[PDB]
RNA sequence: AUCGAGAGGA
């Protein structure tokens, strides 16, 4: 475990890390002392002989240099001490141990390594200071702060080895992770606070600031966009200048809780051809969200374009925020006099409620709830009463916060802070708890020697009425310290137990690998799964799509999907097709549309059998929503001209498309049924959206566009298939163990103790429960 | 330890010139001038003066890293207008403005007491 | 230096928790984190 | 007078000049105060050789304090940079050599002020090298304190430099700087609880401008052209010459670009 | 351990104002806020240089060698 | 670090010209992010800055003692008497441009501490240094010019990445690779190999 | 419990139902009771479902309990990762713990088993039982310092 | 390259939706029924109070980069005192021969009601919005 | 402290005793020491087991009689609803250790933050002793210009923190600026 | 055991080249390119041995084969000409 | 090279 499964290595480095907004995503700032120390063996060719001879001439004391020269004899020429470090003549086939240089592939690591995304390859950028520089949008997969954290660096020593870093372990390749099937990187904490303030309707930018912001985008085309305001003064909106970093052909639609197309609260997000329309950009758009900007750009444009997208969003927003400014003071914690008076009114009326229940319980007039004691009914009611007061008075403060309140702006952008931080700072930190209950009678029948015995009041049992702004009393201070100590014990306990959980998960699943027959097996050849994930798809190219056959009335399903050519009221209108009048009454084609409608009926019954609750949004391989918008833009589609798609074109085209979604290729009835079972959910999504009425009426595709959608779907499906050799068991164990390490906290055992019960199968469970219907 | 010498903020190294002029790609009559060993003192003053000449279409400066004292200036001018002449007239207009500033201060200084 | 001369140790039933009886005799806040949290105390 | 930036000296002293800068763009007024902090030259100590040190302080401790001592730099332009002069290490054309010896003869505490520095090299008749003394008692900056029996003997070579290389070469302490005291341009968004007018105090420069009409609309096409500065000098260079050499070093930086263009 | 020569934030010289400050407190029976303003220290960045300074050197001289 | 659990390292160093500035010419010795404030609820950090600002401006001492009647409103009444904004905000100007900042900055003195963790005590890089005796592996410790540990927790990540050759290279070429001779009958390392 | 149910019109609607939750469990005598739905009874004790309702019913009950552990803390892991864990704990016919007496008692390689826990005791028994290590394990090649059958190393490369 | 729409509106409602420079406007059309207007207007530049009458115009023109206005040589296409530029993104059929057009002037939005303009107002990148006194 | 009847409960320590204590402090006349408070029975030593039988007051204002318009910025104290006092606390802030007595306003901080700073105070740099030039220590680390803090605890006087400090009153801006 | 090969017909594995066999092929070429093996593409100012192999792969000039092993010891040989790179 | 404690990072 200490010299074979892991060992100390040469060509390693370690130092403190810091952030660099002017670095790239897959770049790493390397100190020149380290770059002078670490070497790479480069064999001389005609393509490097002139450069390598200069590096030897530069020597090992200043960068870019070299430290050793290896001949065919195999003896190293120490360039520090050799008398012939001036008259070297590099014969071909020799090795030159040059310095680490710019754009070299190196492995960057942050410990504990609970992730494949904790050890991923970076590009060298030699920097003139003593720290490892890295982009801010790579901190989240490392869980790396800049308060003194350290990171490691490993240097490959052969061309085969550098290939694995650049082509497998590179940073842009790990942006959209198989763990949680979503991107793990995103805009964070200054870009995030800035990209909200930039993208308000009230934020307009003048000409002088726009041109600096425009030239700050590296791959800019030189075209100055036309200002959104022209006549009184040429102003650009913040939405305008931000859209220059977004590539063309990006479509993003999201509706947030009030989002008409007029969008009065400026919420939601519509992005049309790389230019945003009416959305304020915040964490839901630009964070590490499912179906965000990063998720779209990585899938549509690619990893390299998305890695460029991080820096371009950062270089524009960090520029604007540097000349805008943003602070936070104690004034951002103060609510109004009227608001503070109503807050202490809210606490007083809840303390009177505890007094009345206490007087009720004292006269034995309490009715005990079923299955619990008289005291347990009392404790449950008082904790509920005091938590109601802390939450209501906190919401009384959060409503009072203005839009200029800087704590609110970080909350509104989602960069840092929550509601409870506002509540505990400005209104009431609230009830403290040890071991789930209130503060125990550590003394005989009291909590502190400043109380009389048998005192169950909020003050006695550890309710902190004051906020951090108002200042805690000495009793409030001690009870807060008593609960706060418990969190420090829980943090130290859960970190040690989860590290054992993650190691146990890994060591059991370390040999589970997808083989070339798509079977998920182990070293013995035993089948764990016959198809990986039961469907054979790499979780990186998987996202949530709605199966919209599940929901709606039986009439609305009929109104949207049924085509009756033998009817005149329920037929395809001649507006939708060049054959609108020719096709009416066709018997040989209505048998096709009755065949298609029978599968949509059969699939809808099948999907309700699987998803009993009626949930439509489920992770599926190929995002068909985006391919339709891609078709409406590539082939410029008007919704007035009729299509040229035959009934036979759509129906027999989709059935031919399903024949080409291959996951397994065996020519026998078992594998063909394994294949037909593995693609059933996707073909349920395929027929629901490539149905005849939906294409001709809602999409209005041409035959050119329809054949293009069929080509993309077949292409994106085959890319989403798992690659044989994928060590999916280690990936499975780390995808569970890492979010377990972030677990930290109504009578059921949950979280880390329950996960320890499940993995270490508990013959004596802490909370067995039976759910009876 | 790793920190560079402080004179590199203003002292040109070996093989380094003060200005480097490079033609812009996909931008007609536009140029990118790499100013070496300078900072926002010069770049913000040159750029703001290029905005006052009404034959200049684009003027912007940026420091690609605070580690290194250098910046890039991009100028785009009208057809038949070398941006170097736009840079020359902007630089010369800075000097004549500072020349009058120096004279008007020395006039008001000698008028004062204490 | 003053903190080290007033440091206590408990060599090893909830010992690491801040007890009510610790009032005024031991510091509520001053203790190490992680390993030996709550066992090492300061007067 | 002359066509361009207008200056109105409101208050002037040996140590402070409060003036108004009219008809200037924001970039020129900003690049004026930037170059006043950073890039105008000054003489200060850049090498200390310590013969004997029996003090309670380290040599590098005292050597760092010696660099912060304000020396005279009125005629600094007649002195050359040591990197530019053709000497071996330093000379009288490029450096000023100072001597400091002190012994704790008294039973009481013996103080080492900067008045005790002795100029050794030939000044060649220019106002340079002299440590600035603004104390009313004539003593300098309190460099060290000696007990009886402690001595300190060192030599300081003062060279020429700017505050970009080290902050000891800064002739200015603080450049006050304010434009638009009424926020009529709306260049900032005032944070407030109840009323922005009551929670923020009036600037002194508000008395030197017209208040806006609350019924009048936003003067959107206006720009910043009137600035309010107050320059303070440490003493190494007089206050008028901090801003004049500030202007002159600024236009020398622009003129080097013209010479660079003519060479390419 | 001994008075800083200049203020850290702006660079105003404060090394000459130490003995005048101690005499302003004791000989003239002044409070620290008026003695700081008397020495021309108006900005609080310069004010904390003198007001928060601990003259540890006076106890370093008490050791005999 | 400050006195409220707010720890951080120096990410950059700016001069006074590049640094933002108030109209008085006062310049920060330190800039911290507002995002270290709200998640940690270190309100006393911001009350310290408000109290230290009034004490410096008035020449008195700041009574930051626990369990007192020192209120933020009482301090802000004193700061407003000194002609500053009561909650400590100050209009600051961008040092790169001279244009004002749109937001006003929380600005004042705050007692900061220099911790024992400096970078040049942590820098390490090996590139084939000295080895141990028993295991023929790199030695432990940066004082001994050792190697960083490619532990089994890291072996996990290279397996999940699928990088077999890098995993083999760290285990062999950057570490204790060795050649032995074995017999074809019994699979033991008991063969005498006279090489020359 | 609120519950979504298909309406006769076709929509899903909120049809609330009274549900009993207990403080203890032994399922063998609970579902055989009138008035209940014995097709919908549920236990957090998946070990009972394995021995009462079968292994595959225990398999789905095993996943559902892990899923609640993740989702209650706001997180989200994909199905394939948790299901791969559950299938490894199930494919031996019964519940196999991730424990030194558990997965580490299987017929895998001795060098692979010795890398987790009970290191020398595994190698001691393997020396006596005359165990043959296939060296298909990833840990066997990490010990041997060879290119393991992992990704890049899952095949061979030959000439054309 | 000419005018696409012209009408005269009367503002019914002005809405500062937690903003300081932008109010969302609600304007009813005279000279025609079934035609209402909703628009985000910079009130810091062009103030709009209630019960005002605003001549609203939409043009196709009068890509290539924006040149700054050389003062007198460049002939304006606007005798108006407020001009914006935007992009159409949605067309809404309210009723049979009733239509709605959505524009986005960099995040300032536009809603236009009517029935007759089916020839004009194509789903185009080109949209200039002109407002008279 | 010791409360007794005087009946009406009152602190045994009176202001005449404080004047004699401070007369001894200024004289630096039958010096009035700590033991003079102990031997005159005004101050008792209570351990953890004996304080199970006592009722402590939090401040001598808890022995004041009762009788509205209170300052809304002050914190919320509770009327104790208890009157059988036998002791009073000397000062509530005396529950803290040496390192936690450096923390300014720790009643306005959440509890693990005071725990962290109490551990980081031992990592702060300053003058550990005035004879560091005479000692030959394996490692020594002295600040050039130590400063006494502008915000001080009243328990700093006995800990000699204003005499041997460990930091500097830096001018701090809380601001986003260039993203570094 | 003895010659458990699969014919060129009845090959059931994926025709698309996996990311794990792309990285090995590019690394194996860039290894021997670095040791002065002949290059089968007109390098258009390309010096990096990896970018040579990436240009050699995009023109299918790599004379290697992929022996994809199956869990029963059987194997399918696939030339780099046959495999699809997407 | 073996033990022992202190600390950093979560
Ligand atoms: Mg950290
Ligand atoms: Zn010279
Ligand atoms: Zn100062
Ligand atoms: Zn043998």
């Amino acid at each position: 475990r200490g010299n074979l499964m892991g060992k100390r290595v040469d060509f390693s480095a370690r130092t403190v890390i810091s952030g660099d907004p002017n670095l790239e995503l897959d770049q790493v700032g390397v100190p020149k002392s380290i770059a002078k120390t670490l070497t790479y063996p480069e064999v001389v060719t005609p393509y490097n002989i002139d450069r390598l001879t200069q590096l030897v001439r530069n020597g090992p004391n200043e960068h870019p240099g070299a430290k050793y020269v290896i001949r065919d004899s195999g003896d190293r020429i120490d360039l520090r001490y050799s008398k012939r470090a001036g008259d070297i003549q590099l014969q071909y086939g020799w090795k030159v141990e040059r310095h680490i240089m710019d754009n070299d592939p190196v492995l960057f690591n942050r410990q504990p390594s609970l992730h494949k995304m904790s050890m991923m390859a970076h590009r060298v950028k030699v920097i003139p200071y003593s720290t490892f520089r890295l982009n801010l949008s790579v901190t989240s997969p490392y869980n790396a702060d800049f308060d003194g954290d350290e990171m490691n660096l490993h240097v490959p020593q052969s061309e085969e080895t550098r290939a694995e870093l650049s082509q497998l372990c590179a940073v842009p390749l790990q942006i959209v992770s198989p763990q949680s099937n979503k991107p793990c990187m995103g805009i964070v904490q200054d870009t995030l606070c800035g990209i909200r303030k930039l993208t308000l309707r009230d934020t307009f930018i003048e000409l002088d600031q726009v041109l600096n912001m425009l030239y700050w985008v590296p791959d800019w085309d030189g075209v100055i966009p036309t200002p959104a305001i022209i006549k009184p003064k040429p102003l650009w909106s913040g939405k305008q200048i931000l859209s220059v970093a977004i590539p063309n052909g990006i479509h993003l639609q999201r509706f947030d809780e009030g989002t008409t197309l007029l969008s009065p609260k400026d919420n939601g997000m519509l992005i049309i051809d790389g230019q945003i329309i009416f959305g304020v950009v915040e964490k839901k758009t630009v964070g590490s969200s499912n179906g965000g900007l990063i998720h779209v750009v990585t899938r549509e444009k690619g990893p390299q374009v998305c890695a460029k997208l991080f820096g371009n969003i950062q270089k524009v927003v960090n520029f604007w925020l540097l000349h805008n400014g943003f602070s936070t003071g104690i004034g951002d914690t103060i609510a109004d006099g009227p608001t503070m008076r109503e807050i202490t009114e809210t606490i007083a009326e809840a303390k009177k409620k505890v007094l009345d229940v206490t007087k009720e319980a004292q006269a034995n007039l309490l009715t005990a709830k079923h299955g619990m004691t008289l005291r347990e009914s009392f404790e449950d009611n008082v904790v509920r009463f005091l938590n109601e007061a802390r939450d209501k008075a906190g919401r009384l403060a959060e409503v009072n916060l203005k839009d200029l309140n800087n704590v609110k702006q970080m909350v509104m952008a989602g960069s840092k802070g929550s509601f409870i931080n506002i509540a505990q700072m400005s209104a009431c930190v609230g009830q403290q708890s040890v071991e789930g209950k209130r503060i125990a009678f550590g003394f005989v029948d009291r909590t502190l020697p400043h109380f009389s015995k048998d005192d169950y009041s909020p003050e006695s049992k550890g309710f902190v009425e004051n906020s951090y702004l108002r200042g805690l009393t000495p009793q409030e201070f001690f009870f807060h310290a008593m609960g706060g100590r418990e969190g420090l014990i829980d943090t130290a306990v859960k970190t040690a137990e989860t590290g054992y959980i993650q190691r146990r998960l890994v060591k059991a699943l370390e040999d589970i690998m997808v083989h070339y027959d798509n079977t998920t097996r182990n070293s013995l050849g035993n089948v764990i799964q016959f198809i990986y994930g039961e469907d054979g798809m790499d979780a990186a190219h998987i996202e949530k799509q709605s199966l919209d056959t599940i929901g709606g009335s039986d009439a609305a399903f009929e109104k949207r999907y049924r085509v009756d050519l033998l009817n005149t009221d329920h037929t395809l209108d001649p507006s939708l097709l060049e054959s609108g009048s020719e096709i009416l009454g066709d018997l040989k084609l209505q048998v096709l549309l009755d065949e298609e409608y029978k599968q949509l009926v059969k699939d809808r019954k099948f999907l309700r059998e699987v998803f009993v609750d009626g949930e439509a949004n489920w992770p599926l391989p190929v995002n068909i929503r985006r391919i339709i918008q891609n078709a409406q833009q590539t082939f410029h589609i008007d919704h007035t001209k009729p299509s040229d798609l035959t009934i036979k074109d759509i129906v027999l085209g989709v059935k031919d498309l399903q024949e080409n979604l291959l996951v397994l290729r065996g020519k026998n009835e078992i594998i063909q049924n394994a294949q037909r079972d593995a693609v059933t959910l996707f073909c349920c999504l395929l027929r629901s959206r490539l149905a005849t009425r939906r294409v001709l009426q809602e999409y209005r595709l041409t035959k050119q566009a329809f054949d293009w959608v069929l080509s993309n779907i077949e292409a994106q499906f085959l890319r989403s298939v798992v690659h044989p050799g994928e060590m999916v068991g280690v990936l499975a164990a780390q995808s569970i163990g890492e979010p377990a390490t972030q677990m930290t906290l109504k009578k059921v055992t949950s979280g880390v103790p329950r996960l320890k019960e499940i993995l270490n199968v508990a013959k004596n469970m802490k909370t067995p429960s039976l759910t009876v219907y | 330890m790793n920190a560079p010498d402080r004179f590199e903020l203003f002292l040109l190294g070996e093989g380094e010139s003060k200005l480097k002029i490079d033609p812009d790609t996909k931008a007609p009559n536009a140029v990118v001038i790499t100013f070496e060993k300078e900072d926002h003192t010069l770049g913000n003053l040159i750029r703001a003066e290029l905005l006052n000449d009404r034959k200049v279409l684009f003027a912007a400066y940026k420091v690609e890293h605070p580690f290194f004292a250098r910046f890039k200036l991009r100028i785009q001018t009208t057809e038949g207008y070398d941006p170097k002449d736009a840079l020359k007239n902007a630089c010369n207009s800075i000097i004549n403005k500072l020349g009058a500033l120096k004279t008007n201060f020395e006039t008001e200084w000698n008028l004062q007491t204490l | 230096t003053l903190s080290h001369l007033r440091r206590t140790n408990t060599p090893i039933a909830k010992p690491r928790q801040l007890h009510n009886t610790h009032w005024g005799l031991v510091c509520p806040a001053e203790t190490p984190e992680g390993q030996a949290c709550g066992l090492v105390k300061n007067l | 007078s002359e066509e361009g930036p207008q200056v109105k000296i409101r208050e002037a002293s040996k140590d402070n000049v409060d003036f108004i800068l009219s008809n200037v763009d924001l970039a020129m007024a900003n690049s004026l105060r930037r170059v006043m902090i950073a890039e105008i030259p000054t003489l200060a100590i850049d090498s200390v050789e310590v013969e004997t040190n029996t003090t309670v302080l380290a040599d590098e401790f005292i050597a760092h304090r010696l660099g912060l001592i304000p020396l005279q730099s009125m005629d600094i332009e007649q002195l050359e940079y040591s990197r530019d002069c053709f000497c071996e290490d330093h000379c009288d054309k490029c450096s000023v050599v100072l001597t400091l010896q002190a012994f704790g003869e008294s039973e009481s505490t013996t103080n080492v002020y900067s008045k005790d520095l002795v100029i050794v090299s030939n000044l060649m008749g220019r106002n340079i090298g002299h440590p600035i003394i603004q104390d009313k008692e004539g003593n300098g900056v309190l460099i060290c304190k000696l007990r009886k029996g402690q001595e300190l003997k060192l030599t300081c070579v003062a060279k020429k430099g700017i505050a970009k290389e080290h902050a000891k070469w800064g002739p200015a302490a603080a450049i006050e700087f304010e434009y638009d005291p009424w926020n009529k341009l709306k260049h900032t968004d005032y944070w407030y609880e109840q009323d922005s007018a009551k929670e923020w105090p009036q600037s002194k420069n508000c008395e030197y401008e017209d208040p806006p009409n609350e019924g009048d609309p936003f003067d959107y096409k206006a720009q910043a052209d009137t600035f309010y500065m107050n320059v303070e000098s440490v003493g190494s260079i007089p206050v008028d010459q901090v801003v004049v050499r500030g202007i002159d070093t600024l236009q020398k930086k622009v003129a080097s670009i013209l010479l660079a263009l003519t060479q390419m | 351990m001994i008075v800083p020569v200049r203020c850290f934030s702006c660079g105003k010289v404060v090394g000459d104002k130490w003995e005048s400050y101690l005499n302003l407190l004791q000989e003239d029976e002044l409070d620290e806020g008026t003695a700081l303003s008397r020495l021309g220290l108006k900005r609080y960045c310069c004010r904390r240089m003198i007001l928060t300074h601990v003259d540890l050197i006076e106890k370093f001289l008490r050791y005999n060698p | 670090a400050s006195r409220h659990g707010q720890k951080g390292t120096i990410g950059i160093t700016y001069r006074r010209e590049d640094m933002p500035f108030t109209a008085e010419g006062i310049v920060p010795d330190l800039i911290i992010n507002p995002h270290a404030i709200p998640s940690r609820m270190t309100v006393a950090h911001l009350i310290e800055c408000l109290l230290s600002k009034v004490a410096a401006l008035s020449g008195n001492e700041g009574d930051a003692s626990p369990f007192t009647d020192i209120t933020v409103e009482g301090i802000s009444k004193l700061l407003r008497e000194h002609g500053y904004q009561s909650r400590g905000f100050e209009v600051m100007y961008n040092g790169h441009t001279g244009k004002k900042l749109m937001a006003q900055i929380f600005f004042g003195p705050t007692y900061y501490q220099r911790l024992r963790h400096m970078v040049d005590d942590k820098i390490h890089a090996r590139a084939r240094g000295p080895m141990q005796v028993l295991t023929r592996q790199p030695v432990e410790g940066r004082s001994r010019d050792g190697g960083l540990r490619f532990g089994e927790m890291e072996r996990d990540c290279m397996i999940a990445h699928g990088a077999a050759s890098f995993l083999k290279e760290r285990l062999m070429e950057a570490s204790d690779a060795f050649r032995v001779h074995i017999c074809g009958i019994c699979g033991l390392m008991t063969v005498i190999a006279k090489l020359n | 419990y609120d519950r979504k149910v298909p309406s006769p019109t076709g929509e899903y609607v909120k049809e609330p139902e009274w549900v009993l939750e207990t403080d203890g469990v032994n399922l063998s005598e609970v579902m055989t009771v009138p008035g209940i739905d014995p097709t919908r009874i549920y236990t957090n004790s998946f070990i009972d479902i394995m021995e009462v309702l079968g292994i595959e019913a225990g398999r789905a009950a095993l996943y559902k309990e892990v899923y609640n552990v993740i989702a209650s803390d706001g997180s989200y892991v994909n199905y394939r990762h948790m299901a791969l864990l559950v299938d490894v704990m199930t494919t031996q016919g019964g519940l196999t713990s991730v424990t030194r007496h558990g997965f580490n008692r299987s017929n895998t390689g001795a060098l692979m088993r010795c890398s987790f826990e009970e290191t020398v005791e595994i190698l001691f028994e393997a020396g006596a039982s005359a165990e043959l290590d296939d060296c298909r394990g990833v840990s066997e090649n990490v010990i041997l310092g060879q290119m393991a059958p992992i990704g890049t190393g899952a095949f061979d490369v030959m000439i054309d | 390259s000419n005018t696409l729409f012209d009408d005269i509106f009367q503002v019914s409602e002005v809405d500062p939706g937690r903003y300081n420079k932008v109010c969302r406007i609600e304007a009813a059309s005279t000279t025609q029924d079934q035609c209402k207007l909703t628009l985000d207007i910079n009130v810091e530049l062009f103030p709009v109070a209630a019960q005002d009458s605003l001549t609203v115009t939409i043009a196709s023109s009068l890509t290539r980069s924006w040149r700054p206005p050389q003062a007198g040589d460049r002939s304006l296409a606007d005798d108006y005192d407020y001009v914006m530029y935007g992009t159409a993104y949605k067309f809404e059929e309210v009723s049979k021969d009733l239509i709605a057009v959505y524009y986005s002037f960099g995040g300032l939005l536009m809603r236009l009601e009517g029935n007759y303009r089916n020839l004009n107002n194509l789903k185009q990148e080109n949209a200039y919005l002109l407002i008279r006194r | 402290f010791i409360v007794e009847d005087d009946g009406h409960k009152e602190l045994k320590v009176r202001k005449g005793h404080i004047a004699k204590l401070m007369a001894t402090e200024y004289q630096d006349v039958e010096e009035y020491t700590w033991s003079s408070l102990l031997n005159e029975g005004l101050v008792e030593y209570i351990d953890a087991e004996e304080e199970e039988s006592i009722l402590i007051a939090m401040q001598p204002e808890d022995l004041e009689p009762a009788e509205l318009d209170v300052d809304p910025a002050k914190r919320i104290r509770v009327s104790h609803h208890a009157t059988t006092f036998t002791h009073c606390e000397i000062h509530p802030s005396m529950i803290l250790g040496v390192a936690a007595s450096i923390i300014p306003f720790p009643d306005h901080n959440q509890s693990p933050r005071n725990t962290y700073q109490s551990a980081m105070g031992k990592q702060a740099m300053g003058v550990f002793l005035t004879n560091y030039n005479v000692r030959m220590d394996t490692m020594a680390n002295i600040l050039y210009y130590p400063q006494k803090p502008l915000g001080t605890t009243r328990a700093m006087e006995y800990l000699k923190f204003r005499e041997l400090p460990a930091g500097q009153n830096a001018i701090v801006a809380i601001a986003c600026y260039s993203g570094y | 055991l003895k010659e458990k090969a699969i014919p060129k017909d009845q090959r059931a594995t994926t025709p698309y080249m996996t990311k794990y066999e792309r990285a090995r092929i590019l690394g194996t070429r860039a290894l021997q390119i670095s040791m002065n093996a002949p290059v089968f593409v007109d390098l258009e100012g390309e010096t990096d041995p990896l970018r040579i192999a990436m240009k050699e792969l995009a023109e299918k000039k790599i004379p290697l084969v992929i022996r994809r092993y199956l869990p029963d010891g059987s194997f399918e040989d696939w030339s780099v000409e046959e495999l699809i790179v997407d």
